[PDB]
RNA sequence: GCCCGUCGCUAGUACCGAUUGAAUGGCUUAGUGAGGCCUCAGGAUCUGGGA
RNA sequence: GGACUUUUACUUUGAAAAAAUUAGAGUGUUCAAAGCAGGCGUAUUGCUCGAAUAUAUUAGCAUGGAAUAAUAGAAUAGGACG
RNA sequence: GGAUAGUGGCCUACCAUGGUUUCAACGGGUAACGGGGAAUAAGGGUUCGAUUCCGGAGAGGGAGCCUGAGAAACGGCUACCACAUCCAAGGAAGGCAGCAGGCGCGCAAAUUACCCAAUCCUAAUUCAGGGAGGUAGUGACAAUAAAUAACGAUACAGGGCCCAUUCGGGUCUUGUAAUUGGAAUGAGUACAAUGUAAAUACCUUAACGAGGAACAAUUGGAGGGCAAGUCUGGUGCCAGCAGCCGCGGUAAUUCCAGCUCCAAUAGCGUAUAUUAAAGUUGUUGCAGUUAAAAAGCUCGUAGUUGAACUUUGGGCCCGGUUGGCCG
């Protein structure tokens, strides 16, 4: 095939995606507490049974 | 040239990694008995797995065979000890049954909660790891201590910490330093 | 706290049947301090190079300051 | 019986014939011929460290149109010459000629990866560090 | 629609191949042959035949 | 003690058998991986349970079996007992 | 016969022509020290063992030998070969596959520390010596336990539920909350004593030591396999992704980011090897008309395999070991 195609564009897109910085958020508990948070989420309170059950919905 | 220090691993991990049913089924267990790892379930299901293996093997041998009668009876009496196996079901055809939650139910974290002391299974975790509650005056700080029958009665706070008497805590006593300093001399 | 204890029939016995370091802890013995265990090793080796007492080796090397 | 001797002393024939037929097994024959130690640009070892000759722009196989960016490396224990790929956006801007780099395999047991024809390895580190970390920013490329 | 081979380009692997080509390792002919050991002598000296 | 014995395979039970590892009994190393401890009192001059068991197959040894499968026997009788 | 401690072609002299082999000799390879064992868990297997114990071999490569009970010894000597050091040029001297430490090699691996207190070993010997060994430093090789939070108050929201003609919130808690509320503990720091040969840590324990600025968890992943978005912004078959299938050529569910979400979590990714999945090596247990595969045909030696029949039926006796109804 071809082995000496241009090299100029190496890193193109990463270099030109506009930076936005992480938004400072509440800290999430680590360990047992975190499994706790998941349990009360997934099972205890329950959210929506929109036909089934959803996990990362957005604009539903 | 010095003897091998022997060791063993104490868990097995799920064959299938993303089984949605197993995954939920495991979380609730954690959520219930206040675990932090899937490993705390893994560890137990491993303990379980061998016991079944032992028992399975035994059962194949002849009824009233020496080893079977010896080691079978030993296994039964030991399971009874901690209160996993019930008294009625004392003949190993049932140790062959025997699910994980039975084991779960007998941890020191779980017992410390069951009667009084804790109120919520997590408060139970924190108290133990924090040098409160004991067996004799022997303090225990491992949530997985697994409470033998004659010990269920001797779960109680320890002669140290507050709760079980004698001195409040470093932070309370630090607020007593902010009472008699501000208002007094 | 659990440990181990001993009590000797007399103190002539204790001083003889005891470890020399134990007496140190107690005050029944001075810590005869010595050279670095390797300094001692090196003293031994330096000595092997000399056959006999050696005072005859100081003198012949005092003829050195003639040649 | 179709074939295989069933008899009670036929154990010799039964082993021989198995020895024989194992050779049709790819990895058995690779193993016993020592194809590792003999062919293979690495030793038979997990990774190998070489030196960067030219920087290549390998064009991808169809139905994929792109330019894949690689490096010809000359393995240090070997002088065997090898082209290797430089993962993630940019990163080629990290290397330069005459540099040291760490090559690992591509996880296809021999065999090249995707649309990259010819390339059987990938870079892992350069000038001592970790390509990955340089990409993020956890580290920076050493003086010379 | 599918599709076959020569012919042309890039890149890679292995093959044949003047060099009676090169290298490393293991044995080995013939020639040369250190050294200690055994043995024929020897006898500085130093004694009662020996050392 | 004398006088003589057709060969074998198979299977049985047993001896000879290093420890650590393995399987596994006992013991609450605070749990546990481990370790081989430890446990009782008169805790003032001591009492006491341990430190199992299993596996260890091929070969050699030793013993029981006599199905399965070989072997040898008496036909130019140079047969068998006496 | 000689030689050896002693058997023996071990060596010699005479003499003879034997010894091994398709039941694979002999030769080649080995990225080969053998074993106890290790990894993989239906079973049958497959792969691995330089490496804590046992045996063997070696001390840069060869050979030779002194001493001695024991060495063909190497921290013994002699010679040669290869390295190689010091010099005043005449000469002399070295052998880390001991402990540490250095170069080189490479993907790949730690202190030029302390001690004989333990375990034991040696000597003339209770005492000396012991880089055997033990102590500590380095150390995410592996393995074990398992912190990063716990409980109430209040503010609306709720689903429970008695009533509901209709205001509703009321006492049982489901919990999402941008003001709240006091309690708890070790991570560390540190008197002290414990530890230790002396120290260090651990186990204990005065004095301190938590509110988000923290004592602030990671590592990959979110199209399918495969647990988790068809959010927003960017790029425009580029840049990159993608084990495999496949994404990207202007609404990208795969790229580059923000947000949110998943999995495992003091650990998680990747590369190489191997094991399971694999009945894709098949004894258990494969397949061969057309998918890979019955030799053109018959003979045939080795090899494997090989019909039936020879004390069977019946009678007597002893004493065991579980279990039954009775104890
Ligand atoms: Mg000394
Ligand atoms: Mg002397
Ligand atoms: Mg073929
Ligand atoms: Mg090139
Ligand atoms: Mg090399
Ligand atoms: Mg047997
Ligand atoms: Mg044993
Ligand atoms: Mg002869
Ligand atoms: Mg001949
Ligand atoms: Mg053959
Ligand atoms: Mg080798
Ligand atoms: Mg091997
Ligand atoms: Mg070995
Ligand atoms: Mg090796
Ligand atoms: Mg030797
Ligand atoms: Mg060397
Ligand atoms: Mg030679
Ligand atoms: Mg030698
Ligand atoms: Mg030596
Ligand atoms: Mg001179
Ligand atoms: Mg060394
Ligand atoms: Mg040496
Ligand atoms: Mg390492
Ligand atoms: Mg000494
Ligand atoms: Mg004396
Ligand atoms: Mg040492
Ligand atoms: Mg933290
Ligand atoms: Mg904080
Ligand atoms: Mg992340
Ligand atoms: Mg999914
Ligand atoms: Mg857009
Ligand atoms: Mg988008
Ligand atoms: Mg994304
Ligand atoms: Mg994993
Ligand atoms: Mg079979
Ligand atoms: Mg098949
Ligand atoms: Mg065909
Ligand atoms: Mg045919
Ligand atoms: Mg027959």
């Amino acid at each position: 095939a071809k082995v000496h195609g241009s090299l100029a564009r190496a890193g193109k897109v990463k270099s030109q995606t506009p930076k936005v910085e992480k938004t400072e958020k509440p800290k999430k508990p680590k360990g047992r507490a975190y499994k706790r948070l998941l349990y009360t989420r997934r099972f205890v309170n329950v959210t929506l049974v929109n036909g089934k059950r959803r996990m990362n919905p957005g604009p539903s | 040239p010095r003897a091998p220090r022997t060791y063993s691993k104490t868990y097995s991990t799920p064959k299938r990694p993303y089984e949605s049913s197993r995954l939920d089924a495991e979380l609730k267990l954690a959520g219930e008995f206040g675990l932090k790892n899937k490993k705390e379930i893994y560890r137990i299901s491993f303990q379980l797995s061998k016991i079944r293996r032992a028992a399975r093997d035994l059962l194949t041998r002849d009824e009233k065979d020496p080893k079977r009668l010896f080691e079978g009876n030993a296994l039964i009496r030991r399971l009874v000890r901690v209160g996993v196996l019930s008294e009625d079901k004392k003949k190993l055809d049932y140790v062959l049954a025997l699910k994980v939650e039975d084991f779960l139910e007998r941890r020191l974290q779980t017992q410390v909660y069951k009667l009084g002391l804790a109120k919520s299974v997590h408060h139970a975790r924190v108290l133990i790891t924090q040098r409160h509650i004991a067996v004799g005056k022997q303090i225990v700080n491992i949530p997985s201590f697994m409470v033998r029958l004659d010990s269920e009665k001797h779960i109680d706070f320890a002669p140290t910490s507050p709760f079980g008497g004698a001195r409040p805590g470093r932070v309370a006593r630090r607020n007593a330093a902010r009472k008699a300093e501000a208002s007094g001399e | 706290s659990v440990g181990f204890g001993l009590v000797y029939n007399s103190v002539a016995e204790a001083k003889k049947f005891e470890p020399t370091y134990r007496l140190v802890r107690y005050g029944l013995a001075e810590k005869v301090e010595k050279a670095s265990r390797q300094q001692r090793k090196q003293k031994k080796n330096r000595d092997k190079k000399i056959f006999g007492t050696g005072k005859r080796l100081a003198k012949k090397v005092a003829r050195r300051n003639a040649d | 019986g179709k074939g295989k001797p069933r008899g009670l002393n036929s154990a010799r024939k039964l082993r021989v014939h198995r020895r024989n037929n194992r050779w049709a097994e790819n990895n058995y024959k690779k193993r016993l011929l020592g194809t590792a130690f003999k062919s293979s640009p690495f030793g038979g070892s997990s990774h190998a460290k070489g030196i960067v000759l030219e920087k290549l722009g390998i064009e991808s196989k169809q139905p994929n149109s792109a330019i894949r960016k690689c490096v010809r490396v000359q393995l240090i224990k070997n002088g065997k010459k090898v082209t290797a790929f430089v993962p993630n956006d940019g990163c080629l801007n990290f290397v330069d000629e005459n540099d040291e780099v760490l090559l690992a395999g591509f996880g296809r047991k021999g065999k090249a990866k995707g649309d990259i024809p010819g390339v059987r390895f990938k870079v892992v580190k350069v000038s001592g560090v970790s390509l990955l970390a340089l990409w993020k920013e956890k580290k920076e490329k050493p003086r010379s």
